[PDB]
RNA sequence: CACCCACUAAUAGGGAACGUGAGCUGGGUUUAGACCGUCGUGAGACAGGUUAGUUUUACCCUACUGAUGAUGUGUUGUUGC
RNA sequence: CCCACUGUCCCUACCUACUAUCCAGCGAAACCACAGCCAAGGGAACGGGCUUGGCGGAAUCAGCGGGGAAAGAAGACCCUG
RNA sequence: CGGCGGGUGUUGACGCGAUGUGAUUUCUGCCCAGUGCUCUGAAUGUCAAAGUGAAGAAAUUCAAUGAAGCGCGGGUAAACG
RNA sequence: CUACGCCGCGACGAGUAGGAGGGCCGCUGCGGUGAGCCUUGAAGCCUAGGGCGCGGGCCCGGGUGGAGCCGCCGCAGGUGCAGAUCUUGGUGGUAGUAGCAAAUAUUCAAACGAGAACUUUGAAGGCCGAAGUGGAGAAGGGUUCCAUGUGAACAGCAGUUGA
RNA sequence: AGCCCGGCUCGCUGGCGUGGAGCCGGGCGUGGAAUGCGAGUGCCUAGUGGGCCACUUUUGGUAAGCAGAACUGGCGCUGCG
RNA sequence: ACUAAUCGAACCAUCUAGUAGCUGGUUCCCUCCGAAGUUUCCCUCAGGAUAGCUGGCGCUCUCGCAGACCCGAGCCACGCA
RNA sequence: CCGACCCGUCUUGAAACACGGACCAAGGAGUCUAACACGUGCGCGAGUCGGGGGCUCGCACGAAAGCCGCCGUGGCGCAAUGAAGGUGAAGGCCGGCGCGCUCGCCGGCCGAGGUGGGAUCCCGAGGCCUCUCCAGUCCGCCGAGGGCGCACCACCGGCCCGUCUCGCCCGCCGCGCCGGGGAGGUGGAGCACGAGCGCACGUGUUAGGACCCGAAAGAUGGUGAACUAUGCCUGGGCAGGGCG
RNA sequence: CAGUAACGGCGAGUGAACAGGGAAGAGCCCAGCGCCGAAUCCCCGCCCCGCGGCGGGGCGCGGGACAUGUGGCGUACGGAAGACCCGCUCCCCGGCGCCGCUCGUGGGGGGCCCAAGUCCUUCUGAUCGAGGCCCAGCCCGUGGACGGUGUGAGGCCGGUAGCGGCCCCCGGCGCGCCGGGCCCGGGUCUUCCCGGAGUCGGGUUGCUUGGGAAUGCAGCCCAAAGCGGGUGGUAAACUCCAUCUAAGGCUAAAUACCGGCACGAGACCGAUAGUCAACAAGUACCGUAAGGGAAAGUUGAAAAGAACUUUGAAGAGAGAGUUCAAGAGGGCGUGAAACCGUUAAGAGGUAAACGGGUGGGGUCCGCGCAGUCCGCCCGGAGGAUUCAACCCGGCGGCGGGUCCGGCCGUGUCGGCGGCCCGGCGGAUCUUUCCCGCGCGGGGGACCGUCCCCCGACCGGCGACCGGCCGCCGCCGGGCGCAUUUCC
């Protein structure tokens, strides 16, 4: 029963809930678990980075999150194709590849190859026999330079540009944002009953005189 | 702590202080919200006044990331950039005024409450509102608009 | 309750948890079976009629009925008021 | 309803067996606020307790059915949900 | 629950199945308005889905057609009554 | 003058249901602390022993006991019982009472034996009376069958007897 | 927050410098009956939502320790003479 | 009627600690404050919501805080009943 | 000697001829979770919060504690209003101008208005002093009046959103069934220089077994015809007399 | 996200998804269309290498499957075939011998081991108790977890700690070799080839969902297309756009775990509790059956479990004995209450019991029984360092222009002092000196907090401290040995 004012409050405790209760008194050894096997993999894939496979760089979809970016699920195959790596040696020399995501637009393309030529410059190669070092690297660079990488290889940042203080001219001061808004939402919403009117009124004028 | 509580005092007492005449019995009245329109329709009309019925259209399959747009206002303004910045531009012997972007602070629409202080600044925003656009006009600030 | 027969001095009226069921009886009402009349579409109903239908316990306390005893007169007995 | 028959009755009596009874042995249960003598008063309008009076004498035995509004069952009647 | 499954049925109207009344004797009267049951579809009224036609750009709307049943018409009380 | 302390003055004091405060009231366990207590005797229990507090309760003496226990500052509860025809266990009155009364019946002597109304043997008097209280099976029981021994418990008295 | 002087505003009203309302300054304390008392204000909130009785007023009823109202007090919740 | 002492729907386990506006119970001490059986609405009349009555937490203010012993040196608080 | 009926409970009313209670011991009933609301304590404060993850000899304690900061994603708060499209909270004075037309173009200032109350604070004429005086040195107390007024209250204005009524202007890379603005009422859980967030505790309400015990019932799946009811199969049994 | 969109007698109630941040991260294979002399697969005999899960190689004018389609290439990310150019780039499989020894320090399993008091004196039935152990303190400690042992034990024993030791077995990591397989990869151009049907979809029905003119699933009817089809959260027509490619298949990780095997722990319970079950417990027992289902722990350190005598037919007693204790005697730790027996005291005709007030008796208590103490002074009779004041030494307290330092707080100057030779930040400006198209990352300048510094001025010695003085106080050692001082 209601008592004076208060919250009309709607439990969802009316289906037996107490057959389905999940504790988590084994959260802390989950985590020491799941610890340990992040240090086993990073000890099975020796000087492999830890984290795994460069990943790409990418916009986030809806308008709350487009001024962000985050790292991708693997390279497009237009931008290993511009960047000149096999899109089945790519995996292998460890770069995540996405073969269903396409590229829009060309600025997302060009930074992500530029990536992708940053870490190819930046990868050492090991010899299959490191007795016979066929194509891959000098042993000078990889005797001592060689050492897994902790965290995510090139980590995906937010960039801003900064805009020095500059003066305002006229034309800035003439401009009328609030109108400019108002007057693109009408034409936005008449663009198509506008278009509709102008055809019925060419109707009637290629036949006015008759 | 249960020693704390009014159980540890009302140990002796025989209705635990829930009377002899009405006593503490199951549910009288229902379970929940039951009877908001028969027994209980002076507490709901009183306490929650437009509990009952529809109003308004249904959209089915919501997206708030669509209608996501934060506010700021004008007092708000300049907390976006540095104090140097601020300083710097008052104390400029040029004109030069520095550019506010809240869309890089993290907000879509500029609106107008509060004042500024006298002196001109370039804010990039996704929308204005009319009285935030004169407001900034007014210190001979100019409002740009991004996408 | 009633009414009649007969005797009689008279056949007055009442109470006691409408005295009295671990006192009885169980004829009546008032379970379950069943029949009739009336009512109800029906299941069924009827201060309407009829028939058949388990009446359990006292050894406790008191009361009462009887039966030993008890207090005092040293013990004990007889005769007594 | 009649004949016959008879203790159904007038109107009760006597006898027999087994009990009950007393003893040796054996040995429960129901029930139990505390308990247990009355009259009147008042009181939840019928008291064992309270008030006012009557009064009150250990421990018991055999019976008894007036009371304990006795026991047995969270009334089956009636009403409410 | 289901299978062309099963019982009556190893049966066939002197047989199975469903009712009422209750040996024999003597009788079993009137009522088909009501409620049932049943016979006939006769132009027939209503009548779902599907199908048909029309309008529309389509969704859709409208119209035409018209199965049982119900109405309409007979029979029936050892059907309820 | 533990200032969460101490001191002064004035008025006031009923209480169900109910609300609140205080508890140096009480139980159990945890973190601290008492250079705490204890086989020269812990807990528990008993006590015509001495006291304290309005009270919840507590301290001390004596006895029993034989290995653990408590104060203070915080923390946490499965934390306080007279009732619920409460649950489990135990014990009274009733009460040495009701009762050990369906189917006629026992008696004498002896033996064994610590012990005989009940066992065994003999004698006598009776009963079942062949549709049996006789002689054998089915179902069911499962060793109750047979011999020897015992006299704890059981055979609602007893037993030297017994399924 | 009273009284009395001036002054200002009004798009209301209007013969009128009218009326009305508001606003702004200024001056008036003998604090404009008695008696008593320190007031104002907010949040959360339990229990209750069967009542009964008495004086008096009072409705129904022959009446009721009946049923129903008004006022105050009480019992409930309260002991004491 | 009977269907394993169970029949107007057996027994066993589970859903199930079914629900109950109804009955019963509800565990230490002291101190302070302290009721209601009334209003309105409800398939409401043995129950709720609601206002009232209660408690708790406060907060905003008023009289001043007087002389170190002592000693006042027309006018005597906001406001309330 | 005086006083003293048996407790618990429901009840207007219990000592009741109202119910439970023979006695004793042990057990025995408002709990936990979640969500709210308000109050209180703590930290930070227009912010606050790492709770999920990750990093730290992986582990007696330690399943703890510590740290992250381009892990603050996100939650709550910082903005409301409208069904929605959407829109979205600053005014007061001194002026020169159209015509300061109840209004349009700017300057200079200041920065949420005003009235009435309002703790506190400030100024304060005049008083209180010693062995006394004509003459000023330093500060203490009382003080009529006056001033700035916190929080909060009442009221009057103002601003934002919705919706009516009236009416005239303004803008343009789209001259439009375009966009913007005003005045006067009215609807809002608004603004009008933030108060929230996290944690803990208490109380109250609610969903959960929900303070404890209690139905008559309902559903699912199984076990029973050793009793009884009935059909079938296969066995067994029933003196002696009368009528005729 | 979110108790939100939505569903709901729009009542009670119900209720997702996308985006975002994380844990983990892995991709692929057919059919078809095609090309390749079926290139393919199974079985059976023979030989060799092997056994340890039965494989490898070879042989068979040995069988069979299979053109009603096996295998290789190839799958929507396109693919194939030709040319032209460029690069030879190096795969997996099972052993032989051994490393780095597998690795947070063994990879796993098993077995056996590794510190230090039973020291002295005492308590006790027994002690693991108590006191002590000169050298800074008994000994070890990388071991002071726990358990056992006649208490209560780091050192008596097992263990515990330790990248401690030894032995046995098993598994995967590189090199040289071994047996054999193993067949070309990329870019450009040209020519070709490209897809899953009673399925989608539609109607209706029923269930389901938050899915609302119908989210999903299914039955029945209809029944496809190929610039097609599906989706684009309001039914429908036209139109543009976006997105994917259904009706075939596989795939680790992050995730779940009240059963099982083996462990560890706990602010949990402590024999009516905790599992029903601490024990010969799913046992005894109950029911025809389905099924229901208990109660029940403790002598003692050690049985040392009462020899023997005596009465009785025995149960059972009286002695004796063991033990620290049988006032621990085989359902035996302790041993409450209810209830009962006996003893002692008191009392008794208004049932007991109770409150207040006394009185009597009784058991105990009070070291009750000649009644306290202690400060000063007076008087008496005795002792003794030494009383005061001075000297020396030590230590404290207080004060001192800072006497002298050490400094401390707040400012104030030149920055000599730091992006080489001090930091951290800035939504502040830049190469107009430096590596990416006139388009980034560095490096600089400036600003804000700084940092230690060179020094000074203001306030102060502060509760941040020292040295000097001055005063005072205390203590120790002298002298003071008597009208002082003390007992
Ligand atoms: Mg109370
Ligand atoms: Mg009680
Ligand atoms: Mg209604
Ligand atoms: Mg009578
Ligand atoms: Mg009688
Ligand atoms: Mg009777
Ligand atoms: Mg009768
Ligand atoms: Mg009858
Ligand atoms: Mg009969
Ligand atoms: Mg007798
Ligand atoms: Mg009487
Ligand atoms: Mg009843
Ligand atoms: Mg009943
Ligand atoms: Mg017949
Ligand atoms: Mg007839
Ligand atoms: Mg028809
Ligand atoms: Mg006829
Ligand atoms: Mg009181
Ligand atoms: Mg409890
Ligand atoms: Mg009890
Ligand atoms: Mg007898
Ligand atoms: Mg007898
Ligand atoms: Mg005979
Ligand atoms: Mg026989
Ligand atoms: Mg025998
Ligand atoms: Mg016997
Ligand atoms: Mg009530
Ligand atoms: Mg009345
Ligand atoms: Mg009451
Ligand atoms: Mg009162
Ligand atoms: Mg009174
Ligand atoms: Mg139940
Ligand atoms: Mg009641
Ligand atoms: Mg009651
Ligand atoms: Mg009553
Ligand atoms: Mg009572
Ligand atoms: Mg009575
Ligand atoms: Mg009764
Ligand atoms: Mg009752
Ligand atoms: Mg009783
Ligand atoms: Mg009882
Ligand atoms: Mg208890
Ligand atoms: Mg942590
Ligand atoms: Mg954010
Ligand atoms: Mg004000
Ligand atoms: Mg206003
Ligand atoms: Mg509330
Ligand atoms: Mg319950
Ligand atoms: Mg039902
Ligand atoms: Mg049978
Ligand atoms: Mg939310
Ligand atoms: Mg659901
Ligand atoms: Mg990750
Ligand atoms: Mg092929
Ligand atoms: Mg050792
Ligand atoms: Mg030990
Ligand atoms: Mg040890
Ligand atoms: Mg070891
Ligand atoms: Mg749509
Ligand atoms: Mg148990
Ligand atoms: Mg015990
Ligand atoms: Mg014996
Ligand atoms: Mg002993
Ligand atoms: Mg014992
Ligand atoms: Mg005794």
């Amino acid at each position: 029963a209601p008592s004076r004012n208060g919250m009309v409050l709607k439990p969802h405790f009316h289906k037996d809930w107490q057959r389905r209760v999940a504790t988590w008194f084994n959260q802390p050894a989950r985590k020491i678990r799941r610890r340990k096997a992040r240090q086993a993999k990073a000890r099975r894939i020796a000087p492999r980075p830890a984290s795994g496979p460069i990943r790409p760089i990418v916009r986030c979809p809806t308008v709350r999150y487009h001024t962000k970016v985050r790292a991708g699920r693997g390279f497009s195959l237009e931008e290993l194709r511009v960047a000149g790596i096999h899109k089945k040696v790519a995996r292998t020399i460890g770069i995540s590849v996405d073969p269903r995501r396409r590229n829009k637009s060309t600025e997302s393309l060009q930074a992500n190859v530029q990536r992708l030529k940053e870490y190819r410059s930046k990868l050492i190669l090991f010899p299959r026999k490191p007795s016979a070092p066929k194509k891959g690297d000098s042993s000078a660079e990889e005797l001592k330079l060689a050492t897994q990488l902790t965290g995510p290889v090139m980590p995906v940042r937010n960039v801003y540009k900064k805009e020095k203080a500059r003066v305002i001219t006229e034309e800035e001061k003439n401009f009328k944002a609030f109108a400019s808004l108002r007057m693109a939402r009408a034409n936005a919403r008449l663009f198509g009953i506008r278009a509709k009117r102008a055809k019925e009124a060419a109707e009637q004028d290629v036949e006015k005189k008759k | 702590p249960s020693r704390l509580r009014k159980t540890r005092k009302l140990r002796g007492h025989v209705s635990h202080g829930h009377g002899r005449i009405g006593k503490h019995r199951k549910h009288p009245g229902g379970r929940g919200n039951a009877g908001g329109l028969h027994h209980h329709r002076i507490n709901f009309d009183k306490y929650h006044p437009g509990y009952f019925g529809k109003v308004g259209m249904k959209h089915y399959h919501l997206k708030r990331n669509q209608s996501f747009c934060p506010t700021v206002n004008l007092d708000k303004l300049w907390t976006l950039v540095s104090e140097q910045t601020r300083v710097n531009a008052a104390k400029n012997k040029t004109g030069a005024a520095p550019i506010i972007d809240v869309v890089r602070s993290g907000y879509y629409k500029v609106l107008g409450k509060g004042k500024l202080p006298k002196q001109p600044v370039i804010v990039k925003a996704k929308f204005f509102s009319r009285r935030a656009e004169e407001k900034i006009k007014s210190v001979g600030g100019a409002c740009v608009l991004v996408a």
